C-alpha cells in the first residue's frame, strides 16, 4: 500500500556473491539493480514437451532458454550457451 | 445455469470536459502527496537509527515482514499514518509499530512488529491503540497473531495514557489470553529486548521463538537462559533469518484449513479503468457525482442488481460480486430521507438473512431538514437503519469516499458500529457537522445574542466568529488528522480500492458467519 | 393524574371520529352538560357514532349543525374556560 | 448439617497505641474531605441554575431518582467524581450525568439521568465515558436501563473527543440496540429538551415516556430548520409535541408532569415479566464480629507501613468466618472462602510483594472458584519500592503471567477493591480495570500508576547519574533533586484517587466503613445474570 | 414492591337509558336461546336410545366424564354445536362425540368420548373434524389424551368425506403416534364396541383399559381375549365405574408436574358486573361500543395499561392480568388504519419478546378505503400485522365479540392463524365481507351491466338482486352456522367470558413458551 516492494536476493556465480535488488512493479514487470546498473525484466514460463522454458526480455532484449532448478543450482540452457547459478544455502 | 446475459453499470466519462480535467488534476495531486508521505514514513527512525539497528546484526522491521510472508504475496498494511503529527515535537513514524495482514505458509495472519528504530521501540499512547486495533481485527476474523517483539517499554512521560485504563497497555495481554482460549494461535518472536510488560508477550503466547543473543526477556534474560533453564522459550534461533524460518514452520503445524460459508463465482475485472475515478470524483465535496460510477469500476464485470431503484433514490443498494465474493453495497447519493432510511433497513435485513457481506460507501451531506419531515418521524426512520446496521452479524466494510457528518455517519456503519475494516479516500472529511454548518449556526446564535441583547453585531464581527470555526473543522476533519489517530484503518488510493476490498473481504471470511438477531423495529 | 381531573385535561375538546354527516345535535349554544351527555350523532360509511360530553363544563359554542359533513378530527363543540 | 463450630478471623486492635491513634486521625480526615466534596457535587450547577430549573416546573435530577426508586431503598451511585477538576476552567459536577443502581418495582435497574443544571445538560467527553461505563455495567449484569433524558447536545468546543471514535457518543445507541436484542429492557423518559442526535435515545428505546409540555424530541432543532429551510418553528411544535406523542407516534406514553412520568415508569418496569433467579447457594446473613470503623486505625494513610489484610477481611465477611487456602505457601498472598450477605465469595488479597509461589497459589485458587461458580473479590494493595522486589526479579516474570491469564479468562463475577497501592504488572494480576471486573472501587488512601513515584525517581537518578558519570561531566547531588522532585510531584498528583476517579478509571471512591455495604449491593446486582462456564487458555507450565 | 396505586378502567353504564334497556333485552334473548338449545343437545340420541344404552349396563357418555374428572372440578367442553343442522334430515347432537378439558388426578387432560346414543356412535364427517380439532389442541398444549371409546365405525353413505384425505379419519392415528413420540400420554378406555379403524385406537395407545363384557376390539374380541390371550389390553375392568377408577390411577402415574414460565400475581375480580355486557354490547352490529368497557369487566381488578393510546385509536392494545396470568390484549375499536396496523405490529413484538400470552377481541368492520390510503401502502401496513401475528409463538386466544369480515379477520388472528382457542359470542357474524357490501357491490356490477349494455335495469330489479345475497350472508354468517362446522371452539355466554378465558389460558400454559422467530418486516 502506497509503496513498492523491493526484494534483496543473493546469487552465487562461481565464487562471487551477486546482490540483486528486485522491485515488483504494478504492471507485473521487475526492475533489477545489480551494482550500478538497472535492468527492466519481464517474462513467463511455458512448457514444451517435458522441458520448462523461460521466455524473458531484459532491457528490451528478448530471448528463450530452458530452465532447470535442481538442488541449489539454476541451469539456464540457451543456444548462446549454458550458465549455472548457485542459490546460497542458509547456515 | 449461469449463461444469462445481463446489463452492466457505468458510462464512459467525457475526458475532454473541463470538469474531468480539473477533477483528475486535483485528485492526482492528493494521491502524489499521499505516496511521498508514506515513503518518508517507510524510513522509520532515520539513517542513524537504521545504521545502528543493522550494526547489531538485526534485520530492519519491514525486511522481517518481507521474509516472513510467502514469496511475492501482497501485504495489507494498516494505519500507516498513526502518530502523524500527533505529538507536538516528537516524530513517531507509523506509531512505532507495523501491523498488517499477510499470508504465512498459505494462512492469513495478523503481523504485529515493533519498529525499534523509532524511539527505541517505546510504546506511545498511539502505539498501544494501533496494536489493540490489530488484535481486534485478528479476533473478529480468527486470524493467527504473530508478534515480532522488539520493544523498549512504555513511554514514561505519557504513562497516564498508556498504563491504567481498560483500553491501555494492560488490554494487550487480555486480548492474547482471550484469543488463545478460542484456538486463535498466538505466536511471539523475540527478536530484541523486551522488558517489564514486554516480557509478558512471549510468556502469554502459545508458541514462542527467541534469537540467540539479541533477544532478552543477556545473563538476566537471553535465549540460552530461557531456552534451557527458565523454559520460557519454545524455540531457539541463531539469527533473525533463522527465527523467521522457524515461524513459518510453526504456522504450518496449526492444522488449520480455510472454509468458505458463501457461494463463489469466477472473478472478472471491472469494465472501466479505475484511474478514471480521479476525474469522476475530484476533490471538491460541494460538487456531486453518481455513486453508481464508483461501483461500476470496482465490482466484477461492472454487474450490479439494484434494489428499490426508484424508491428513496438518494440511497443506492444492490447486489454485486468482488473477486467472486457476494456483496451487498449501500452508498449515499444525496441527502438521507425517510424513504432512503426505510429502503436501507429493508436491504440490510435481506443481506443478513442470506449471509451476504455488506459494503458501505459513505458520502453524506446530512439528513433532510424540515418541519414536515420531523412530523413524519424522520428521526424514527433514521433510527431504524442505525439499529439494523448495529445488529447485523455479516462482515461489514466501510469506505468513506466523501463527507461523513453527524448522525449520517452512524447510519452508514461508522467506526462506532464495528465494521471489520474502515478506509477513507484522500479527499474525505469527517466531523460532527460540516464546517460551514457550525459557522452558520454560530452566526445565528451570536447575531441573536447581540440583536436580542441590543448592542448591534456587524458583518465584520461575523467573520471574527466564522473564520476560526471553519479553520478548526477543516483541520480536524482532514483525512490525515483522522488517520493519525486510529479512527480508520488507512488512507487508500482510489485506484487501489478494488484490491484493498478484495484483500479485506478475503480475510474477513476466515470466520464463520453467525445468525443475526435483531432488536425491536420501531414501526 | 389519579384524581381523573387529568381525564378532562387529556383533550381540550371533542373531535369528529371520522368524516361523516351529522345526523343529530343534542346541545344548544349555551347548555350545561355532564360527562357522558350525548352532544351529537354522526353516521360514517353507514355506521352510527354518538359523540359524548368529555367534561361537566357548560357548552360555549357548537361548530356544526345538522346535515353538515364534518371532517375527521375537527372540533365539534367549544366548552367555556373554567 | 450446618451446626459445626468454626474459628473466626480478626483480633482486637490496641486502641491506646500511638500508631492506631495516628492512623485513625489521618484516615478520618480523608473521609471527612471525601464527604464534604460530595456535598458540593450534590448541588450540581448551582443555586441560580437550580432555581431556573425548578421555575420551569421540572424536578431536580436527584429528586427524580428519589421518586423513581422504591421507597426507602438504597441507591448505589457510580462515579460521583467524574469530571472533578478534569477541565481547566470549567466545573462539571459529576460529569453532568447521574448514574447508579436502584430498585424499581422490586427490580434492580440502571438509572442514567442527565443533570440539566450542569452546563444545560451538554455532553462533555467525560459525560460520554460515564454513560458508556453505566451501559457496560447494565449489559454485563442484565440490568434494565432507564434513561431520564434532559440534555442539551454535544459540547461543540470538544467535538473531536465526543463524536467520531468507537467509544464516543455513537456507541451509546449501539449499546441500546444490543441490549434490546438480548431482552434487556431499555426505557427512556424524556423529561426535558432532547437535542439533535439525542432524539434517537427516545426512539431507540423499547418503551418511551414523554412529558406533555417540557419534553421536546427533534433530530433537527428549530434553529437548523431555520438555517436549512428559512422556517421559524417553536420547540414544542417541532418535537416533543402532541405531534410526537400522537401524530408522529414516537411516544408510547404521555405524562402530565415529572411526577406522573416517574409513576408511569414504575408501571412499565412492573410489566417486564422478569423474576430474579440465583445460581449460587445462599446462607443466612451475619454481621462481622468487629466494628468497621476500626479499619481507620488499622489501615491509616501511610502506604509505606504494612498491615495484615486478614484484619480487613475479618471486618467485612459474615461472622468474620474465613477458610484460608494454602495459608503457609506463598504467604504474601491471602486466598480463602467466605460469605458476604449470604453470597459465597472467594477473596484474593495482597499481603506483601508478589513471588513465584504467590502467583502459583493464586492461579490454583482462581481455577477452584471458576469450577464451582463462586464470585471472586480482589483486594489490591501492591507494594512499591522500599526494600524493592527480588533483585533478580526474573523468575517472577514467568510465574506472574499464569495469574494474568487465569484472571482474564475467569467468567465468574469479579469485583476489585484497591485498598492501597496499585503499581505495574501487579495491577493486571489483581484484576485491574483492563480485565473487566464487574465493579472497581478505591479507598481514599489509594495510589495507582505504572510504578511507584519513588521508583521512577530513583530509576532516573540512575540513568542521568550514569549519563554524566559515563559522559564525564560530573552530576552533583543538588542536580539529583532537580531531577527527582518534579517526577515525585507528577506521580503523586496523577496517582491520587481523585485524579483516577475524575476520569472514569474506577466506579467510585468509598468510605472504608461502607465497604461491606457497597460489596453487598454490588454482588447482589451482579447475580442478575447467569454464571457461564469458564474456558481457559493454555497454562504455560 | 407492588404497593403502587393505579387507575382502573370501566365506567358505570346508564341502566335507565333506553339503549341499555333494549341492548340488554336483545342479548338476553340470544343467551336464553343458546342455553335451551344446549339443553336439547345434552340429551344426545334421545330417550329410546338412552334407555337402550343404560339397559346394557353402560353409563351415559356425560356421566362417564363426570365420574372421570376430579370431584367438583369445572369441565371446559368444546364445539358443543358441531353438526347442528349440518345434515339435511339427520340430527347429530354434538357431532356424536364429546370433547373437552378437565382435571384428572390434578392434571389437565383432553377427554374424547364417543356418544353411542347418537347414530350408534358412527363417525360422521363432522365427527372426524371435531376429534381432529381436539387432538390438535392437546398437542399444542401438551395435554394427555383420554379416549372413552364406544363407536360404530365410519358412516358408509358419506365415506368419501371420512376415509381418504389427509384430514380424514386416518389422521386420527397419525396424531396419536406423534403425541406418543413427544411423551404426551395417550390413554384409551374401551367401554364399548370398536371395529375396523376403531380397533386401532386402543392398539395405538400407550396404556389401554377395556371393560369385561361391553368392550370389543365377545369371542372375536372381548376383554378376556385381549387381556389374557391377545395382550392388546393393559388393564381389565369389571364395569364402567371400575374402568374410570382405573383411568384415574393411570394418570396419577404419569410422573408429570406442571411448571409455569410466566410470572404470577394474586387474582382479583373485575370491578364491574359481567352481566352489564348485555346492555353495553347488545345485538346490533351497526351500533358501536367502546371495547375498553368489555376489557374492564374481564381483567383482574379492571386494571389496564394502554399502549400507544392516542396513536391509531381505532385499535386498543395494553397489558393486563386474568386470574393472575399476564396477558396482552388487542381489540378493535373501529376501522383499521395504517397507524392501527403499525401500532399492532409494534405491540405484538413486545409481547413475543417478553413471552406474554396474547388475547384478541375481534369486532371488525373492514379496512380504511381511499385512494390516499392505498398510495400510502395500507396493504403494506396491514400485511405487517398479518405477518407478525402468524409468527408469534406465545399462546394466542381469539374472541369474536362482533363482526369478522375480510382481511381484518386474518390480522386479528383468525382460525387460519392457529390461535390456541377461538370463541364467539352469540351476536357475532363472520364472512368474506359484510352482507350489505356484497349486495351493494353487485348492485354496482349489474347496474353497470345494464347501463353500459343499454337495456335499463330498474330499482325493483335491484332488490331481485340484493335480497337473495343478504339472506345468504345472514344465514352463513350466523354463529350457529359457523359453530355447526368446526370453525370455532364454541359459542359462549358473555357473562362467562372471564371464566372461559381463565380456563383456556391455564390449559395453554402446560406447554413451555418458545422463542419467536420473525420473517422480514417490509418497512
Ligand atoms: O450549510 C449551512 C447551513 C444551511 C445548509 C445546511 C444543509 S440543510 C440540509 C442539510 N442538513 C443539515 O443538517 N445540513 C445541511
Amino acid at each position: 500500500l502506497n509503496i513498492s516492494y523491493t526484494r534483496n536476493m543473493t546469487l552465487k556465480d562461481g565464487k562471487n556473491n551477486v546482490a540483486i535488488a528486485v522491485t515488483y512493479n504494478h504492471d507485473g514487470s521487475y526492475s533489477m539493480q545489480i551494482e550500478d546498473k538497472t535492468f527492466q525484466v519481464l517474462g513467463n514460463l511455458y512448457s514444451e514437451g517435458d522441458c520448462t522454458y523461460l521466455k524473458c526480455s531484459v532491457n528490451g532484449v528478448a530471448s528463450k532458454a530452458k530452465l532447470i532448478i535442481l538442488e541449489n543450482t539454476i541451469y539456464l540452457f540457451s543456444k548462446e550457451g549454458s550458465i549455472e547459478i548457485d542459490i546460497p544455502v542458509p547456515k | 445455469y449461469h449463461g444469462d446475459s445481463v446489463a452492466s453499470l457505468g458510462t464512459q466519462p467525457d475526458l475532454g470536459s473541463a470538469l474531468y480535467q480539473e477533477n483528475y488534476k486535483q485528485m492526482k495531486a492528493l494521491v502524489n502527496q499521499l505516496h511521498e508521505r508514506v515513503e518518508h514514513i517507510k524510513l522509520g527512525g532515520g539513517e542513524k537509527a537504521r545504521a545502528l539497528h543493522i550494526s547489531r546484526g538485526k534485520l530492519l522491521p519491514r525486511e522481517r515482514i518481507d521474509n516472513l510472508i510467502d514469496p511475492g504475496s501482497p501485504f495489507l498494511e494498516l494505519s500507516q499514518f498513526a502518530g502523524y503529527q500527533l505529538y507536538d515535537n516528537e516524530e513517531v513514524p507509523g506509531g512505532g509499530i507495523i501491523t498488517g495482514i499477510g499470508r504465512v505458509s498459505g494462512v492469513e495472519c495478523m503481523i504485529i512488529a515493533n519498529d525499534a528504530t523509532v524511539k527505541g521501540g517505546a510504546y506511545y499512547p498511539v502505539t498501544v491503540k494501533k496494536q489493540l486495533r490489530a488484535q481486534e481485527i485478528a479476533m473478529q476474523n480468527r486470524l493467527p497473531c504473530i508478534y515480532l517483539v522488539d520493544s523498549g517499554g512504555a513511554y514514561l512521560p505519557r504513562q497516564a495514557d498508556v498504563f491504567p485504563d481498560r483500553d491501555h497497555f494492560g488490554r494487550t495481554f487480555y486480548n492474547q489470553a482471550i484469543m488463545s482460549s478460542k484456538n486463535i494461535a498466538q505466536i511471539a518472536v523475540v527478536m530484541g529486548s523486551c522488558t517489564a510488560g514486554g516480557a509478558y508477550v512471549p510468556a502469554m503466547a502459545d508458541e514462542n521463538i527467541i534469537v540467540r543473543k539479541q533477544g532478552t526477556i543477556e545473563d538476566l534474560g537471553g535465549a540460552d537462559l530461557h531456552c534451557r533453564k527458565s523454559g520460557v522459550s519454545d524455540h531457539w534461533a541463531l539469527d533473525d533469518h533463522h527465527a523467521l524460518h522457524l515461524t513459518r514452520k510453526v504456522v504450518r503445524n496449526l492444522n488449520y484449513q480455510k472454509k468458505l460459508d458463501v457461494t463463489i463465482e469466477p472473478s472478472e475485472e471491472p469494465l472501466f479503468p479505475a484511474d478514471e475515478l480521479y476525474g469522476i470524483v475530484g476533490a471538491n465535496l460541494k460538487r456531486s457525482f453518481d455513486v453508481r460510477e464508483v461501483i461500476a469500476r470496482i465490482v466484477d464485470g461492472s454487474r450490479f442488481t439494484e434494489f428499490k431503484a426508484f424508491y428513496g433514490d438518494t440511497l443506492v443498494t444492490g447486489f454485486a460480486r468482488i473477486f467472486g465474493y457476494p456483496v451487498g453495497i449501500v452508498g449515499n447519493n444525496g441527502v438521507l430521507f425517510s424513504e432512503s432510511a426505510k429502503k436501507g433497513t429493508h436491504f440490510v435485513q435481506l443481506c443478513c438473512q442470506r449471509n451476504i457481506p455488506l459494503l458501505f460507501l459513505q458520502n453524506i451531506t446530512g439528513f433532510m431538514v424540515g418541519r414536515e419531515y420531523e412530523a413524519e418521524g424522520i428521526a424514527k426512520d433514521g433510527a431504524k437503519m442505525v439499529a439494523a446496521v448495529a445488529c447485523a452479524q455479516v462482515p461489514k466494510i466501510t469506505l468513506i469516499i466523501g463527507g461523513s457528518y453527524g448522525a449520517g455517519n452512524y447510519g452508514m456503519c461508522g467506526r462506532a458500529y464495528s465494521p471489520r475494516f474502515l478506509y477513507i479516500w484522500p479527499n474525505a472529511r469527517i466531523s460532527v457537522m460540516g464546517g460551514e454548518q457550525a459557522a452558520n449556526v454560530l452566526a445565528t446564535i451570536t447575531k441573536d445574542q447581540r440583536a436580542r441583547e441590543g448592542k448591534q453585531f456587524s458583518s465584520a464581527d461575523e467573520a471574527a466568529l466564522k473564520e476560526p470555526i471553519i479553520k478548526k473543522f477543516e483541520e480536524e476533519g482532514n483525512p490525515y488528522y483522522s488517520s493519525a489517530r486510529v479512527w480508520d484503518d488507512g488512507i487508500i488510493d482510489p485506484a487501489d480500492t478494488r484490491l484493498v476490498l478484495g484483500l479485506s473481504f478475503s480475510a474477513a471470511l476466515n470466520a464463520p458467519i453467525e445468525k443475526t438477531d435483531f432488536g425491536i423495529f420501531r414501526m | 393524574y389519579l384524581s381523573s381531573v387529568s381525564s378532562q385535561e387529556t383533550q381540550g375538546g371533542p373531535l369528529a371520529p371520522m368524516t361523516g354527516t351529522i345526523e343529530k345535535v343534542f346541545v344548544k349554544a349555551g347548555d350545561k352538560v355532564k360527562a357522558g351527555d350525548s352532544l351529537m350523532v354522526m353516521i360514517a360509511m353507514k355506521m352510527e357514532h354518538t359523540i359524548k360530553s368529555p367534561k361537566d363544563g357548560t357548552v360555549k359554542k357548537v361548530f356544526y349543525r345538522e346535515g353538515a359533513q364534518a371532517n375527521r378530527h375537527t372540533p365539534l363543540v367549544e366548552f367555556e374556560e373554567e
